């Protein structure tokens, strides 16, 4: 344990960041996602009649 | 100052209202009615229109050539429109020929034959106006937007309504809808120019008395539509010139913001290459327009209804490759009546549409026309000097108030026909309506 603590010592303070990194970067995938398809709804929504001339 | 328009009711409920004018020698008379398209349902839709091809078709008495005949001996002409929301009948004759149109006109609404040989006739001339309007680009246009705008409700239908109701409507239905609706509370006669009041209202004791009433009379101009953001694009490369319609929802003939709405529409105003002052134009969007070559013409407007309107503007455009930054520059001049209109913009709008709205009556049929549509709608002729009281509260406060509540950052209702591959996508013309920077 102790000379797997010298060779990485950030180790705690890495996984403490690494965990409030997740949570940000997950709610923000999450809300991409959503405001992804709000601007697409119009796109995907398209219909079309055709009336050959 | 103008004549007071006098106004007088039937024991039916039929109202009568005049303004004379001695100093002409021809009179507008006809009926208006609060009732139109609206009126029908999805099975029906067409009706309205249908009946006032059918209304000059022969009556009981008279027949189709007996009825060209009377018209063609009074001198004068005969005339009819059908709107979503109003009907309207009319007759311009000279000033002694009145009583002659007025019991035309009882006649082709009371006693119309409707006889199912010319209801089989018309069925082919109504069948070949779906396929000439086609030409009508303006009128295109607006029928699109209404349908948009009102997705699936009965202000979103067209007047002339589908081909497959034109092949199936019968004298039955003509003659119920025009007993449900050309009811005497619903009705007002209307005469302009060379009219004695009293004259006009016992010819309507004499023509229009036995009209039935409804069973429930609400006031003249009674009423829920629920506005569609939304688009129709109707591409066409061959054509030369784009034509492009932007709304959103607007303001009711009864509306307290309904003065508010029309100043705002003056702020932007309307544009046409072709006319030569319009170079000059106080307003922004002209000015951006004209030195820029961007549109042969635009107009501003705000069409009411009984329960909703709508408010906009309407582009023609040969500039295919600047679409964008016409459209561009047109939302950027909504966006500032909500974020710098000031005293400056309000009271030369103010000053502009004092003189339009009495500018507009300059003839009996202008005359008829206001009279109607005002008691139609209002239930009232208002007097010069109320909409001149009206127009001064409009204020600056009021117009920014107004445009941020109706227009900023709100889903507008879009229509392109022509060369429209220069406008772009929903999002980015909807982006428009807000600024970043404010
Ligand atoms: C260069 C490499 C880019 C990758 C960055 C991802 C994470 C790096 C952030 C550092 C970090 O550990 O931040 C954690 C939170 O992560 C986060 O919340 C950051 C994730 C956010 C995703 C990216 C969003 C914008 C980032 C890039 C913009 C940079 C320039 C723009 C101005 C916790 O650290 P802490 O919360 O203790 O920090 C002190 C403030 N309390």
């Amino acid at each position: 344990a102790f000379l797997t603590w010298a060779a990485e010592p950030e180790h705690d303070e890495r996984k403490k960041l690494g965990l409030k990194a997740i949570i940000v970067i997950s709610a923000m995938l999450g809300l991409s996602v959503y405001i992804k398809k709000f601007k697409w709804s119009p796109i995907k929504n398209r219909k079309f009649i055709y009336n050959p001339p | 100052v103008s004549p007071k328009t006098r106004t007088s009711n039937l024991k039916n409920g039929l109202t009568i209202a005049s303004e004379s004018n001695p100093l002409v020698q021809t009179a507008t008379v006809g009926v208006w009615i609060d009732a139109g398209s609206r009126n029908e349902n999805a099975y029906n839709n067409g009706t309205a229109h249908f009946f006032e091809h059918l209304a000059f078709k022969g009556t009981d008495k008279r027949s189709q050539h007996q009825l060209e005949l009377d018209i063609e001996n009074m001198g004068g002409h005969l005339n009819a429109y059908t709107s979503r929301e109003s009907t309207v009948y009319y007759a311009k004759s000279f000033k002694d020929d009145v009583p002659k149109s007025v019991e035309i006109l009882a006649d082709i609404l009371q006693h119309s034959k409707l006889a199912e040989s010319a209801i089989d006739r018309e069925r082919e001339v109504i069948t070949r106006e779906l396929e000439e309007v086609n030409k009508q680009y303006e009128e295109v246009v607006f029928d699109h937007l209404h349908a948009t705008a009102f997705m699936n409700q009965p202000l979103g239908r067209t007047i002339l309504g589908p081909r497959e109701n034109i092949q199936t409507i019968t004298n039955t239905e003509l003659r119920k809808f025009i007993t449900e609706n050309y009811t005497a509370d619903r009705m007002v006669l209307v005469g302009a120019g060379a009219v004695d009041h009293d004259a006009l209202v016992e010819l309507a004791e004499k023509y229009f008395s036995h009209l039935p009433s409804s069973q429930s009379p609400v006031p003249l101009g009674t009423p829920i539509p629920n506005f569609v953001g939304s688009e129709v694009r109707l591409r066409d490369d061959t054509m030369p010139v784009a034509h492009i319609a932007i709304a959103v929802e607007g303001v009711s003939w009864t509306s307290e913001d309904y003065y508010t709405a029309l100043v705002a529409q003056a702020i932007i105003g309307n544009y046409d290459r072709a006319v030569g002052t319009s170079r000059h134009q106080g307003s922004r969007l002209s000015n951006i327009v004209s030195e820029n070559n961007l549109a042969n013409s635009f107009q501003s407007f705000s069409t009411s209804y009984s329960d909703t309107g709508l408010w906009g503007i309407y582009l023609t455009s040969e500039n295919t490759t600047q679409i964008d930054d016409l459209v561009h520059f047109t939302l950027k001049e909504w966006n500032r009546l909500s974020t710098s209109v000031s005293n400056l913009q309000v009271e030369r709008a103010k000053s502009q549409l004092k003189a339009g709205l009495l500018l507009s009556l300059d003839g009996t049929t202008y005359v008829a026309e206001d009279i109607g549509r005002q008691l139609t709608t209002l239930g009232r002729r208002v007097t010069p000097a109320e909409v001149e009281a009206k127009l001064e509260a409009v204020t600056e406060h009021d117009v920014r108030a107004w445009a941020q509540k109706t227009l900023y950052d709100k889903d507008i209702a879009l229509v392109g026909l022509g060369p429209i591959e220069g406008l772009y996508d929903y999002n980015r013309i909807r982006n428009d309506m807000s600024m970043m920077r404010w």
